């Protein structure tokens, strides 16, 4: 089973970070991994149905917030669910285009395409599985996630010692520009150019 | 809402409130399957939307 | 590997820190009779049980068992979220999962 | 408050200052060893190196203006750079503009916000404290688990002030809770025979005891059994607790107490994250004083005061209040201003069948029939990049304008300024010295401010690219 | 006797007598040196000894279970 | 408690003159907040893989150059005393 | 006023429902005068009740119970 | 003519697939890194301080939050 | 042993963890003990 000379049996570690990810000619093997959907394409019609009757009827008492604590779904999630609810039913009371008629982008006629074939296969999930608020989890998102930008190095090179060490400078904020509105009508839009750095404020 | 105390002497209980309340619902929703303008009267009837 | 054996140093991947350097000491997993641990409960001095530190403690040696605590009806679950997992653990539980079928409509 | 576009846009530069303001955080610095390690000559550097650096890290920087080039190059090879640039905090006229739009202008704040609901009561958020601080309430609820054994917080506190007939009462209580489910539990076994033919309290559960003179501000004490934030999902987490509030406060309106005192439910034993859980009190607060779920409303508890010790946490309440106010008070509904223009000039139209003829097309599907790929750079740099380019520094889209729906002027409230970084990276370790913080000026020998003519540098906020 | 012995984020002993004492000590220090973190084995068991006072009745049947399961 | 006074100089570094063993760390201490965090001292409360202020009496109690200077400064008090 | 087209407008029935007036039950001064401020204070509740609420009198776990026989409907007919 | 909408991060290029597969699902990704490296104490009870190198700025944390809403409500 | 268990699955206030270590949560001992 290997040998390790040092005792650590965690998940974090050089050889547990992208666990089963292919390490040699194995890499050349053409796998098949799981097809991503969204959520909002995921969860039954009815229920979306459901959800954006609650949301059209009372979005207080029905807040997003809360309908998303209920079904299992993210706030943004549920906002999709509720615009493509909207615009299906728009378009199917003023008679003007059914759902196979609408003109859309090849990217979405295949989503529709992927969805058809995970609920042929699967079937719609009749309640959601999402996160309201994900967590701070140590997980592979991509080359960006694996480095700290600001440092400029993939690793920390460190002394060995049972005392303190002198701390790191910290980072400081960039300071950019932004526009913020402040006057807008059916006419002109007024907006602030602020600069952060202008000591002077008045 | 509209009458609370003013018709609420007569009742008197939780469970016997609850059955009657089933009971309208009942009557109601057969009711629904069956098939002037002087604002301080009860004949005051806007048909908006009501047809075939 | 290489570098942090030469030098005595930390080289650490951010990624995976303490990956290569961290070592649980064996004094820690130190298994001990009844006996003898009658006898060094005698000879050790108690020390008060602190909280913060102290607290999620409660382990032993454990031993395989399935659980499904994803379906596990409970009062302050909603109607939907409790048909909603019913249906799925039936759907999970069954006799007819792992029966792969090419055909949709079989002959 | 603020009626002058000068003064909002003084609101809005003073909250992108508290986005981008960051306090000071000094830390200790080792004392260097005094067994030498390394030459005598090694050690002498190092304990000097060792006191300039803490200096350097507890003293802040003025702006360039003050110092020639030659002594801010001087300065910069001889001594280590600071740790509080010029550029790092926002100002004291940017303090005093504060002040004076009163929003940063004796140890409870008190009563911080409130929700009037006319006909059906309030609910406050104030900052006090409860048990020290013991205008007016019926019965003050205090959350435990469900063993009802508290081994720290709020629950133990209150238990221990209560003393040994405080906890009698709740245990008596909860055997007679326990009994009656014991009971039930027989004669719902018994009636499934008859057809034929669990432990422990759950979150939402009441316990209403005499407070044996803990809070003399209540008359009552309601404990209620609250769930954890461990198990399961966050949204189970939450589900938990906003059942938890529902059942809680339509027990205690039943029960019939008109007043009620309410600390932050979820937070210190429970493990809840308080922007989350706050929204749930005050909807929960809101819903119940409504009754929106009843069909025969029973209005016995009309105010309810969420009291907090903690300043963060109470004015996370009153964020959360504020949201609830927006949500369902008429009056502070907000809206974006293109679509309140768009609604207050809104018609019907009538759209026939041959008005629609070029609205639909002849192919099912859209894609883009050209690539992205530029055939010459710097020929399309030169020709339709730069010249629309009338500042060096990158700027998002600003988050639309909110108007008050009734009237449609701007609202109080406005959303946060949204900030660009190249390539998600939001920070320098060693930012420039700018002049810009007093532009086209500098100091005369005198030492006066005086204004500078100059052709200004067209890609001076793009050195180094932000 | 009442010993706030400090190992480390000094912690007390409380004995259901001097329970007023150590809750004015921890506040008085809470107001004079903040973030001096006290934590002290209060009133865990002595809730403990109300509750079966209370529940005497099925104590002894706790108490039997517990001991059973010690002794497995 | 019967015997000979200390110097209240003692106070700052030993409240008691009694020998007790002061618990170690026995794992580095980083000032990255990963390493620091993997380490089994860690507080998830302030963030800190030690306590900042009693390591600051520790590294002034072992220390050379406060004794050596502690140490002289007795020393001439001591000659002083040959005067009075 | 009229609410604009949502999931619960149009409504006849509440609309006139909401449009009938505030009519009476069915020593004498007291007891008209008592029964006169409570129909005062009814109608500020309710008028209070349409501002502050759109959907009442209803139980979001009888709406899923509502939702969960629809699609069990359904799921028998298929 | 109205003048056309530059985006900061493509302000010349317009990047686009050109390459199968062509609507694979494309998650953004801004690096949070470590914004400070100091011991951060727990607001509240919540640990505040970071475990991971991995989290995405446009996906942000609970605690994260946390700390931007405090910050927008410290006094100054 | 609780910083080993939160090494292994990290939790604690405003977290989701598997309360495992809890002495409130049921484990599949080999010896039944007193669950403290």
């Amino acid at each position: 089973v290997d040998f390790s000379q040092n005792r650590f049996p965690v998940l974090n570690t050089a050889e547990n970070f992208r666990y089963w990810k292919d390490r040699g000619l194995d890499r050349l093997l053409p796998r098949v991994f799981p097809l991503k959907l969204p959520a909002h394409r995921r969860v039954d019609p009815l229920l979306r149905e459901y959800i954006f009757f609650l949301h059209s009827m009372d979005p207080a008492r029905f807040s997003i917030r809360k309908l998303g604590e209920r079904y299992g779904l993210k706030e943004r999630t549920v906002e999709l669910i509720c615009r493509e609810f909207s615009v299906a039913e728009f378009l199917r009371r003023t008679e003007l285009a059914t759902p196979y008629t609408r003109r859309v982008s090849r990217e979405k006629a295949v989503l529709r395409m992927k969805e058809a074939l995970f609920s042929l296969k699967l079937g719609y999930d009749q309640l959601g599985d999402e996160d309201l608020d994900e967590q701070e989890e140590h997980e592979f998102r991509g080359f960006r996630s694996t480095q700290d930008w600001i440092q400029r190095q993939n690793i920390e090179v460190e002394m060995m010692s049972a005392f303190p060490l002198p701390a790191k400078r910290n980072p400081l904020p960039k300071r950019v520009d932004v526009d913020v509105t402040v006057h807008n009508t059916s006419k002109l839009k007024v907006m602030n150019w602020i600069d952060p750095n202008d000591k002077v404020v008045f | 809402e509209r009458f609370l105390f003013l018709d609420e002497e007569r009742s008197k209980r939780r469970e016997e409130r609850e059955e009657e309340q089933a009971r309208l619902e009942e009557e109601l929703v057969t009711l629904l399957q069956r098939q002037t303008k002087d604002r301080t009267s009860f004949d005051i009837w806007e048909f908006d939307g009501v047809g075939a | 590997r290489t570098l942090a054996n030469a030098t005595g140093q930390k080289y650490d991947l951010l990624v995976a820190p303490g990956e290569h350097w961290m070592h649980w000491p064996d004094r820690w997993f130190r298994p001990i009779s009844t006996e003898y641990a009658r006898m060094l409960e005698r000879i050790k001095k108690k020390r008060p049980p602190s909280y913060r530190r102290g607290f999620r403690a409660a382990i032993d040696e454990v031993i395989p068992e399935e659980i499904r605590p994803e379906f596990t009806p409970y009062t302050w679950k909603s109607p939907l979220q409790k048909w909603a997992e019913e249906l799925k653990r039936k759907r999970l539980t069954s006799h007819n999962v792992y029966e792969t079928e090419v055909f949709l409509h079989p002959p | 408050k603020l009626r002058l576009h000068q003064e909002r846009a003084s609101r809005g530069h003073i909250e992108y200052l508290r986005q981008l303001e960051r306090p000071p955080t000094p830390s200790p610095f080792p004392l260097p060893p005094s067994p030498s390690p390394s030459s005598p000559a090694s050690a002498a550097a190092a304990k000097a190196a060792a006191f300039a650096e803490q200096a350097a890290a507890q003293t802040p920087e003025p702006s360039v203006l003050v110092r020639s080039a030659e002594e801010w190059i001087k300065r910069d090879f001889f001594f280590p750079l600071s740790h509080q640039p010029d550029t790092a905090t926002a100002g004291e006229a940017a303090r005093a503009l504060e002040r004076e739009l009163g929003l940063s202008r004796p140890q409870y704040g008190g009563l911080l916000q409130q929700i009037e609901l006319p006909g059906f009561g309030e609910i406050n958020v104030v900052h006090g404290d409860l048990l020290s601080g013991s205008l007016a309430a019926d019965a003050m609820l205090v959350p435990v688990p469900p063993n009802f054994l508290p081994y720290r917080g709020f629950g133990l506190e209150v238990l221990e002030r209560g003393g040994p007939a405080l906890q009698k009462a709740a245990f008596v209580e909860v055997k007679r809770k326990l009994q009656q489910r014991e009971v039930a539990r027989d004669l719902l076994s018994g009636q499934a025979g008859r057809e034929e033919g669990e432990g422990g309290l759950d979150p939402g559960d009441l316990l209403l005891t005499p407070t044996f003179g803990v809070c003399p501000r209540v008359s009552l004490l309601a404990f209620l059994v609250t769930p954890y934030y461990w198990q399961g999902n966050s949204t189970e987490a939450a589900r938990r607790l906003r059942f938890t509030m529902r059942r809680a406060l339509d027990d205690l309106n039943r029960q019939g107490p008109g007043s009620l005192l309410l600390p932050f439910v979820g937070i210190g034993l429970y493990g809840y994250e308080p922007r989350g859980a706050a929204e749930i009190l005050v909807e929960s607060a809101v819903e119940q004083l409504l009754q929106v779920d009843a069909v025969d409303p029973n209005y016995m508890l009309r105010k309810i005061t969420f009291v907090d010790r903690d300043a963060t946490n109470a004015a996370l309440l009153a964020e959360a209040a504020q949201a609830a106010k927006r949500a369902w008070l008429p009056e502070h509904q907000v809206v974006p201003a293109p679509v309140y223009w768009s609604q207050k000039q809104r018609r019907l139209l009538d759209v026939t069948d041959g008005m629609l003829m070029f609205c639909r097309k002849h192919t099912r599907l859209s894609f883009k029939k050209h690539h992205g790929v530029i055939r010459r750079q710097k020929t399309h740099y030169f020709s339709n990049v730069r010249p629309f380019l009338w500042r060096s520094s990158r700027v998002l889209e600003p988050p639309p304008l909110l108007l008050y729906r009734h009237s449609g002027k701007p609202a109080d409230w406005q959303l946060p300024a949204r900030p660009f970084y190249r390539q998600g990276v939001s920070g320098l370790l060693f930012p420039p010295r700018l002049r810009r913080g007093f532009p086209s000026m500098r100091v005369n020998s005198k030492g006066q401010f005086v204004g500078v003519n100059k052709m200004p540098y067209i890609a001076e906020k793009a050195q180094p690219r932000l | 006797x009442x010993x706030x012995x400090x190992x480390x984020x000094x912690x007390x002993x409380x004995x259901x007598x001097x329970x007023x004492x150590x809750x004015x000590x921890x506040x008085x220090x809470x107001x004079x040196x903040x973030x001096x973190x006290x934590x002290x084995x209060x009133x865990x068991r002595h809730l403990v000894r109300l509750g079966x006072x209370x529940x005497x009745x099925x104590x002894x049947x706790x108490x039997x279970x517990x001991x059973x399961x010690x002794x497995x | 408690r019967a015997g000979p006074h200390i110097s209240p100089s003692c106070a700052y570094f030993f409240p008691t003159p009694e020998f007790t063993v002061t618990p170690r760390t026995f794992f580095p201490l980083s000032a990255h907040p990963l390493i620091r965090r993997i380490h089994p001292d860690f507080d998830e409360e302030t963030g800190n893989d030690h306590n900042p202020y009693a390591m600051h009496k520790l590294q002034m109690q072992w220390n050379h150059s406060l004794f050596i200077q502690e140490r002289m400064q007795a020393l001439r008090h001591f000659r002083n005393v040959a005067n009075v | 006023q009229y609410p604009e087209p949502n999931a619960l407008w149009p409504n006849p029935l509440l609309h006139n429902h909401r449009l009938k007036p505030f009519l009476h039950p069915a020593e004498e001064a007291d007891a008209a005068a008592l029964e006169a401020k409570q129909l005062r204070m009814n109608k500020h509740r309710l008028e209070h009740l349409w501002k502050f609420a759109r959907s009442y009198g209803m139980s979001w776990d009888a709406l899923d119970e509502v939702y969960i026989r629809f699609v069990q409907l359904k799921r028998s007919r298929e | 003519r109205p003048i056309p909408r530059i985006f900061p991060w493509r302000m010349a290029h317009n990047p686009l697939p050109r390459r199968y597969p062509l609507y694979k699902h494309r998650t953004l990704f801004l690096p949070l890194s470590l914004p400070s490296y100091s011991p951060q104490p727990a607001i509240s009870g919540v640990a505040v301080a970071p475990l991971t190198i991995t989290t995405n700025a446009a996906q942000l944390p609970r605690t994260a939050l946390l700390q931007s809403a405090v910050r927008q409500l410290r006094p100054l | 042993t609780q910083y080993i268990l939160n090494q292994l699955d990290p939790g604690g206030a405003g977290r989701n963890c598997s309360g495992i270590g809890r002495p409130d949560v049921r484990l599949p001992l080999a010896k039944p003990a007193a669950p403290s």
